């Protein structure tokens, strides 16, 4: 599940940005 | 020339019981549908305002794997975590941080010591 | 030392490095996380007796 | 000998409306619970968190009950409220 580690890495890698507004889906039809 | 008339007078009215049940129905659903858009609308912000606390556990939970984060800026970049073997644990009984978390060293990967972390992490 | 920030403001995105800036990268330029646990119940068919 | 045929027609037919509509509500509703089981695990975090700024109010909220607690270490111990009268403020 959640083994050992020792990554405690900060430097450049991917990057993800939160969102600011959430579209909602729809299902409507006929 | 005639039309062939069934004398079933019962296929109507069991047509009419699942067309009503079904428009009940699918009415609820989109009620439902539309108070649980506002609630994850709602839960986005509370998982944004707790990041700027402490991103590695947030994240965590969010990916559903132990990965490792750093919040330099508005925008969050999320780093590998790379594991260990068990190996080598060190668990000293004396705390001489303010000697809150414990010294302990581990061995193979890499060697060194450090300060037991949370969710069985070592810095 | 290294000062990576990259801040955002209105429509734009804005980042700075050493305590300068040298790059303008629009939102998509960045991937956006996402978290939306939805449901994904469907509406019940049509049925021709 | 013969087997006793009855001239309803419309028992069979019955009996797909309420099987068809049966199938297709146990489906909806294990779907709901799925989602409402990843839900439940987040807000565990969420209750975590929170617990380690002010222990006694997430506390309370969670028994329902007015109790008191100290986070000495990764294991929350729950005290007992002794409670006063209003006789004197």
């Amino acid at each position: 599940s959640f083994p050992f580690r020792v990554c405690e890495l900060s430097s450049h890698g991917d990057l993800f940005r939160f969102s600011s507004d959430i579209q909602c889906p729809s299902f409507g039809t006929r | 020339k005639s039309l062939g008339t069934l004398n079933n007078p019962a296929t109507v009215q069991i047509q009419f019981a699942y067309d009503s049940l079904r428009r009940q129905i699918n009415r609820m659903l989109g009620d439902l549908a539309r108070a649980w858009c506002l609630e994850q609308k709602r839960q986005n912000m509370v998982l944004r305002e707790l990041t700027k606390i402490n991103p590695t556990t947030v994240m965590s939970s969010i990916y559903g794997k132990a990965v490792a984060a750093k919040r330099l800026g508005d925008v969050i970049s999320v780093s590998q975590c790379v594991p260990v073997n068990q190996a080598t644990v060190t668990l000293r009984k004396s705390m001489r941080m303010c000697y809150s978390r414990p010294l302990v060293s581990f061995s193979f990967t890499k060697t060194y010591e450090g300060q037991l972390g949370t969710d069985n992490e070592i810095f | 030392a290294t000062s990576q920030y990259y801040f955002q403001s209105g429509n734009e995105i804005h980042v700075y490095n050493d305590y300068h800036h040298f790059k303008t990268i629009e939102l998509d330029g960045i991937a956006t996380l996402q978290t939306f646990i939805s449901l994904n119940t469907s509406l019940i068919e049509n049925i021709d007796f």
